[PDB]
């Protein structure tokens, strides 16, 4: 995903 | 009401040294920008700049630049120098309000409601929360703070009484508390507010969540507004008692009919019932929310209204006069107050201007009814999962009109991503049921 | 501004009993010489002697003798008798400033800039840091102080709230704080300063690092400016908003053009883009720094500029007037502020006096592009390792001119030694991937 | 039971 | 190395 940093909660 | 001079005087006399410019995103999270009091003038000139893309939550891509315009009527000083807060609206660089801000969206919905002749939309929430014990490391455990029941006097007087301290601190802050009581589940509590206008009510809900989470931490506890933290016990709801007013007068009150309900109230509840599946995702935005929407714990599971029932979607309290209201019980404390209130108001107005006919109220002989007979009668079921709730939301136009295109699309994308991440997990229930039987 | 009499009066009234003669080395470490207040006169006579070779860091060989010349305008008294500090320049035994001192190098670069007609170079930094919990033995762990998100109101007013205490203590010391907020990653925080002149800005950065590390230790926490302490979450950056001024007037502001940028600003950003590979090693001096320069965490990975993009190397904020500036986003908080600022200023001036043409800004349709297509368009990539960054730095003349021969050679030697020590280690990733598959 | 939530003490 | 004492962090 392009916004990997904003999706860190799910990963 | 407050002006710039009042704010300066309050800062000077109370020795305010810290300012919190408070706002919210589409997920209901309380966001804020911290500022030293020396920046107060720049705060009052609507010149504070911030990212603005944080409103998008976890689906933000590019950093923007947006201005914060404080609302001086929301000024309040925390009792913990001192710290003060101001609730701010988000404006774009062109001087117009950002279309992705839930507060501005609710204000726009209220403004368009005012063209129908109604002047005020009053809301009284019933937020319920859970208090869990903290361990040595400071993490929340699964043990409750007490073991009380419905309306019990469990945290009696001596040693924590977290609910009493929360109520007293809210009263000191200038809030209007009606009553508080212990909830059905152990460690579950409810605090009720007096009715207020829509924007003020949602701001009070946000401030109440912040204050509860602070005070629970003060008492070595953890406060959660999760809809269903524990299996097998009651969940937490945020029932919304709403009332319409067109000029010093309740529009839902009929002083002649012995029922005391105006045809406007019937149209409003018909509209809310019609679009209930549409706004279920907004009012129940979490995956866990639909674990509360299960039978047996007073949470509504199908679309119906009643004056006396165990779990109706809409309840009409026996109060009349200026206090007659309609209670929507599907809302949970995890929902964004602005978006949920806007959706409910839009559904009610859609029912009002279409002159919809409210279906027959349900009574005791619905408890012995399967889903087939319930649907044959005409009672639809609420969506059972966030996936199906999003599916239903994508087919409703009223929710899109209520939210605006930007908020609608961002919410759908965020919830789709959340469900996609949730669905790939292998649960402990699956490992318990399978891996030995298969 | 202060004089000797002001310093003596401050020492007498405030009962200062300890003096810290503070300076920095080529690695950005805050070094100091401690002195009793009875030596104050000897401090003011520029007669304090010290090794001076400590400026070289860990590549020092022979002990020298060098003098400390305090800058009286940097006088400040810590809020913790009392302790005061003075930032001192390093002088050789022949009365001339030491060529290995980063502060003197930045002053020389500014003085040579002043011959081009410009008078001021203002910097506003955006340093981000992480707060970790300490264990019983007092060592830092990998657990964060909170669990908030972007612009969250995560640390409540009751409890530690290290960020608020840091902001208030900096305000008491005489700093100019613009705003503070929670960062994207949990336990990550950002405090923003108002713009100041170059030397003052770098001194403020050093003092801010010292104050943050002290106050975090007060709250039983550990503050780190490591560029990438944790894998899979956002790193910490130190974005530099720079602006040029030639006399009570921003040289970047064009009051007639709709975009509002002068040709000088375009030349400056073209020069920064041209030499971005040259100064990457100085702006990202650690091995860990290049673990932040990976896609998906808003850190820049290729050489481009934009007004609205997820991770551009150069961003132009929408502010105009006297506040128009250019934001270089590749700098991390581990870099030496003096050296990084000197390199950026030298690159900008090289672009200015060569009348370079800025390339086209990038927009949303660059997210779908491989490295081959990006290079075909003309977008170069930043070095991915400290080894390749040093290789690129050895081929750039602008960075050598900015740093001076002594600082350039010492930095190259230090970083080569550091990389040589790092490259021979066997990581746990190798032992997990291999040792069973091979 | 219909009132499952109110009988949680027994289950 | 000549400056063994100054390189103790790496050894
Ligand atoms: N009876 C009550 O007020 C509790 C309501 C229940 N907690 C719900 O989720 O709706
Ligand atoms: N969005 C932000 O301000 C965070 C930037 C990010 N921490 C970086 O390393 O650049
Ligand atoms: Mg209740
Ligand atoms: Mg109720
Ligand atoms: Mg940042
Ligand atoms: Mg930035």
């Amino acid at each position: 995903p392009i916004n990997r940093g904003d999706l860190s909660r799910f990963i | 009401t407050f002006t710039k001079e009042d704010i300066r005087k309050f800062a000077e006399e109370e020795n305010v040294r810290y300012l919190r410019l408070q706002f919210t995103d589409i997920l209901g999270t309380i966001k804020n920008v911290e500022v030293p009091v020396s920046q107060l003038e720049k705060v009052l000139d609507n010149e504070m700049m911030f990212d603005g893309s944080s409103i998008e939550g976890f689906v933000r891509i590019e950093e923007s630049d947006m201005y914060l315009h404080p609302d001086l009527d929301t000024w309040v000083i925390f009792p913990w120098g001192k710290v003060a807060r101001l609730i701010c609206d988000v404006y774009k660089t062109d001087g117009t309000p950002f279309e992705g801000d839930p507060r501005a969206n609710l204000k726009r919905v209220l403004k368009e409601m005012e063209d129908l002749g109604f002047t005020d939309f009053n809301l009284g929430p019933e937020p319920e929360f859970f208090l869990f014990k903290l361990d040595e490391k400071g993490e929340p455990t699964l043990e409750l703070n007490d073991d009380g029941g419905y309306f019990d006097l469990a945290p009696t007087d001596l040693g924590e009484n977290c609910r009493r301290d929360i109520v007293l601190e809210l009263e000191d802050m200038g809030f209007d508390i009606e009553a508080s009581h212990h909830e059905v589940a152990p460690g579950q509590h409810e605090i009720d507010f007096k009715y207020a206008d829509a924007v003020t009510a949602c701001d009070n809900i946000q401030t109440f969540k912040l204050v509860v989470k602070t005070i629970a931490r003060k008492h070595n506890l953890h406060a959660t507004f999760m809809p269903k933290p524990l299996f097998g016990v009651n969940g937490s709801g945020m029932h919304f008692n709403v009332s319409l007013f067109k000029g010093k007068e309740n529009a839902f009150f009929d002083p002649n009919t012995e029922m005391g309900l105006t045809e406007t109230a019937y149209q409003f509840t018909a509209g809310v019932l019609k679009n209930a599946r549409g706004f279920t995702a907004v009012c129940n935005p979490l995956v866990n929310s639909y674990k509360r929407l299960v039978p047996g714990y007073e949470a509504p599971c199908y679309i119906a209204w009643s004056g006396k029932n165990r779990s109706p979607l809409i309840r009409v309290p026996s109060s009349r006069g200026l206090s007659t209201r309609i209670e929507v019980r599907s809302v949970d404390p995890a929902a964004n107050p602005y978006m949920a209130l806007a959706a409910i108001l839009e559904a009610g107005l859609d029912g009002i201007k279409n002159k919809l006919k409210v279906p027959e109220p349900v009574n005791q002989n619905i408890y012995e009814m399967n889903r087939e007979e319930r649907e044959a009668v005409g009672i639809q079921d609420l969506p059972s999962t966030l996936y199906t709730a999003l599916k239903a939301m994508r087919e409703n136009e009223v929710i899109k009109k209520a939210l605006g295109n930007h908020i609608y699309n961002q919410f759908i994308n965020s919830k789709s991503i959340e469900w996609d991440y949730y669905r790939t997990q292998v649960s402990e229930w699956e490992r318990d049921q399978y891996m030995k039987q298969y």
